[PDB]
């Protein structure tokens, strides 16, 4: 997703 | 490819903005640039689990 | 009008301004192509086109 998994 | 002066199809780099923004150094991460090309990916849940 | 760099996009990801932007290329002409319906013999097979 991006940053944290998240993004 | 492009062509080379014999004739011959010649493999570059290629100036894509993206592409070029990132081998560059100018802007952009690998992880980010297939963000917008490739499948997303996993997401995490809030409790930490995939 | 405006001049925007394109760095600005790669490493923030929010691509949907590119898309409002092509969106308004297109819609900037195709108002612009009414204008000029407008501007000489408007019948309504103008209004048949839109």
């Amino acid at each position: 997703t991006x940053x944290f998994x998240s993004g | 490819t492009v062509i080379n002066r014999d004739g011959q199809e010649e493999k570059q780099v290629s100036f894509n903005s993206i592409y070029m923004m990132a081998d560059s150094g100018a802007r952009g991460s690998a992880a980010q640039i297939r963000q917008l090309a490739g499948m997303r990916g996993l997401m995490a849940k809030p409790d930490g689990s995939i | 009008d405006i001049v925007l760099n394109p760095l600005g996009v790669p490493s923030r990801m929010n691509i949907g301004q590119i898309l409002e932007t092509h969106l308004g290329m297109a819609a900037k002409g195709i108002g612009d192509k009414i204008n000029a319906m407008l501007k000489q013999q408007q019948e309504v097979a103008k209004l048949r086109e839109f």
